[PDB]
């Protein structure tokens, strides 16, 4: 969101054109500092670098080395080879690389989700159990003439009594000769099974989903071979894990090395859609700031998890040497101070954004069982 | 360990000897009313 | 001196903690860390669907036969107290027969005095050793400075060691 | 009537005790109890700044209606939420069990984490940002030697090597260090004293 | 040579197992599984029997 253009870009003209927060950025200099800023995209359209095969500058960094920028108010990095041929001022604003990953869906629990610990051909053959108990317990009651009106069981009292039975409640009935009782215990002991299963199946659920933690830091990004995770195959990003001597990124490194799906894709929207279509199985590495923004984008269903590993920061860029880069350096102190960069950053960042944050909030907002929980009970 | 404990045949005879004496108390116990149908009866 | 000197600097283990571990695909250290959730299957509860479907049959069939005892048709005295006689001494025999017998328990133990060992009450013996046939009879094993800083299992290793209950079990009898 | 009302309690009475069976195995955390935006909300948990400093500062020089909410606060408070030193003011938040906050930099809330009596939690990011600067004199002719180096030690990662070896390493106690070990509780007369009641 | 000849014969074996254990005679993995406690076995509630 640092500069775009507006859809009636055609019917404006010159700077009129442009919006975004360099072009704000670069407003408020001007106000601070007093010139006629002229706002041009790169007709190479890249960021500045170096490749060593004609030693040419290219990009943005270029148009400032060669002469054709006077500045460069962009989203370039305070690097060192950039450093020694052009001026940047203090970073105005900071960053890093962090983590991309697909948002977890809505927990949205059934109407029966009680139910649940136990499987549906389980309580299938429970139902089924039921009937078969309750007419061996009317055939066995009612079996002899020798008596047939001493016995109160009838159909409609030995469903009655498996039913008491199971739900533990107990019945004011109770068997009375002996093969009755074998029919009354038998199914005693089935009730004691299922239903004490039942209760330890209910808090294996809720010990295990009260323990599963998300992923909110690179070491724990390692540890777990279940979620895969790329960088650009071309970027600054790329060169952090090589250039770094800690172990947790160079094993980091040397499983994007050799993980048989390859992890690099070729630009930043590449990785955006891979996110999209792992269904939560794919995290993306990409600098801070790229990943606040686009978390808040329709259709939302991505966020920022953990902090940022390393730190680096984008500077308003002068040619070496150039009157321009005092006064420039005195306007950015001047800036932030006042708090113009922070009103600008929670401006572009939030109101182009309204995709919700931190929505999920707690992790014990699921600690009461919740009437949405077992609402099919009651139904 | 994997403990390979197993009862021999000694500790199931005291078993048997458990639920025969608790057989025996019972009869025991049903020729103890008999004995007292025939001293009232 | 070049081997010697990879392992000082840790080379050797470096090359091989890297190369086994981050060129490896799958491990159960890269797979351990997970954890969801299971429901029961049926399978789980299986036996005590068979208990009950067992547990109707046999209801419907002493229904059976208790019903054809009656339709076709133990109470006296004499032969009951003579029954009662013959199950005393039963309870007689095989407790004292159980008490002097070593094989109370079949485990692996060793036998010397200072492996299919059978163990018993009073007597714990060998079997499958070296040689057969010797016995080793314990009680009171030495513990932390003569057991004293508990006090509660001391009484219940010395019920165990001076056995009172399968003894008491055989003198009410007896009595 | 009463078929129906049975399978009820037995769903319910089932997950009671599985609930308990969860909670007094698992011992999540209490929820941090504010960030930012929510310690300026709740106003019966009290937040103190420096007397004169750089963050007295920035309150009264804010835009922002979250910020402008909270220099109002502080300015109507009572007791005196200004603070002579900083440990006077970390030890005002240990003694009020919660309801006394601190505000200050990002780099002493870390140390005074890492350091006995160990008892603080830094909630929330920075509010604003800020930088500790190599500082050399105008007409430096050494100054260009010194940002080269220190744009080389974070390419090569120094600075960040230097910082997360020294708040950790040196850091003798921390969340971090204690947080993994986790011991049975026996249910003491509180935990059910209200069903006595 | 000498080294090389008492390894594959199995005498550093043997004189290993010799001195580190039989002069020892405390014991080795006497816990052994950690699911022997998965059966809540009879000293666990032999109190309520009692
Ligand atoms: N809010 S933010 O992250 O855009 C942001 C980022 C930065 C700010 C201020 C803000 Cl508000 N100023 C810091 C400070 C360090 C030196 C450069 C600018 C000031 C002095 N630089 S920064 O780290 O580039
Ligand atoms: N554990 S390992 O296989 O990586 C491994 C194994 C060995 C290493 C070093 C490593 Cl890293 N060095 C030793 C060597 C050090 C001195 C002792 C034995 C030789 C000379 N040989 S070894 O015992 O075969
Ligand atoms: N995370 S940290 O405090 O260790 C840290 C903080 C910073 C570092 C490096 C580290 Cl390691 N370098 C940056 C520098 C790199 C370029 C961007 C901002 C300056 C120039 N300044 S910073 O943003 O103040």
């Amino acid at each position: 969101p640092y500069v775009m253009m507006k859809k009636n870009h055609e019917m404006l003209e010159g700077n009129e054109r442009y919006e975004g927060y360099c072009v704000d950025l670069a407003a408020e200099i001007a106000k601070h500092c007093g010139f006629k800023y002229k706002l041009t995209i790169v007709g190479d359209g890249k960021y500045g670098a170096r490749d060593a095969d004609t030693k040419i500058w290219n990009g943005m960094v270029g148009e400032l080395v060669y002469g054709k920028a006077d500045i460069a108010i962009a989203p370039l990095t305070i690097t060192l080879v950039r450093e020694e041929v052009i001026d940047f001022s203090k970073p105005f604003m900071s960053l890093g690389i962090s983590i991309m990953i697909k948002k977890p869906q809505k927990s949205k629990p059934g109407v029966f989700s009680f139910l649940d610990p136990l499987a549906y051909e389980i309580w299938m053959c429970i139902v089924f159990a039921y009937i078969g108990v309750s007419v061996v317990l009317f055939l066995v009651s009612r079996f002899s003439p020798y008596s047939e009106s001493t016995n109160e069981f009838g159909i409609f009292n030995s469903l009655w009594f498996s039913l008491g039975a199971f739900m533990q409640q107990g019945c004011d009935i109770s068997p009375r000769s002996l093969s009755g009782r074998i029919v009354g215990g038998v199914w005693w002991f089935f009730t004691l099974i299922i239903i004490s299963s039942y209760t330890a199946n209910l808090a294996a659920f809720l010990t295990v989903e009260r323990m599963v933690s998300p992923i909110e830091s690179a070491e724990d990004l390692s540890k777990q071979t279940e979620i895969a995770y790329g960088t650009l195959d071309s970027g600054s990003t790329k060169e952090f894990f090589r250039r770094s001597k800690i172990a947790v990124f160079d094993k980091m490194w040397t499983y994007m090395r050799s993980a048989e799906p390859s992890v690099f894709v070729r630009t930043t929207a590449e990785g955006v859609a891979r996110v999209r279509k792992s269904k939560g199985k794919y995290a993306y590495l990409l600098e801070s700031t790229m990943n606040e923004y686009i978390e808040q984008r329709k259709p939302c269903d991505t966020m920022k998890v953990g902090g940022n590993l390393d730190s680096k920061g984008y500077g308003i860029a002068t040619p070496k040497g150039s009157s321009l880069g005092t006064p420039v350096n005195l306007a950015v102190l001047k800036l932030s101070e006042q708090g113009v960069l922070d009103k600008l950053k929670n401006k572009w960042w939030y109101d182009k954004g309204e995709c919700g944050a931190k929505d999920s909030g707690s992790k014990e907002k699921t600690s009461a069982l919740s009437l949405s929980n077992v609402a099919g009970v009651f139904y | 360990k994997k403990n390979s404990y197993s009862y021999g045949w000694s500790f199931y005879f005291g078993a048997l000897s458990f639920i025969i004496a608790e057989m025996v108390g019972v009869l025991a116990v049903h020729m103890f009313i008999d004995r007292h149908k025939q001293l009232t009866g | 001196l070049a081997v010697l000197k990879l392992s000082e600097q840790g080379v050797l283990d470096k090359l091989k903690n890297k190369w086994w571990y981050d060129k490896g695909e799958c491990g159960a250290k890269d797979s351990g860390s997970k954890e969801k959730t299971s429901a029961l299957s049926l399978s789980n509860v299986a036996g005590v669907f068979y208990i009950l479907v067992g547990g109707l049959g046999l209801a419907m069939l002493v229904a059976l036969i208790e019903f054809c005892y009656k339709s076709r048709a133990l109470f006296d005295r004499g032969v009951q107290m003579l029954l009662t006689t013959v199950g005393a001494f039963a309870a007689f025999s095989l407790m004292t027969i159980a008490v002097g017998t070593d094989y109370w328990l079949y485990s692996r133990g060793v036998c010397k005095t200072k492996v299919m060992t059978h163990s018993g009450l009073w007597r714990t013996c060998c079997l499958e050793g070296n040689f057969k046939g010797l016995c080793k009879q314990i009680d009171h094993f030495p513990e932390d400075a003569d057991y004293e800083a508990d006090t509660a299992e001391y009484f219940l290793r010395a019920v165990r060691a001076s056995s009172i209950f399968p003894i008491l079990s055989v003198i009410l009898l007896f009595m």
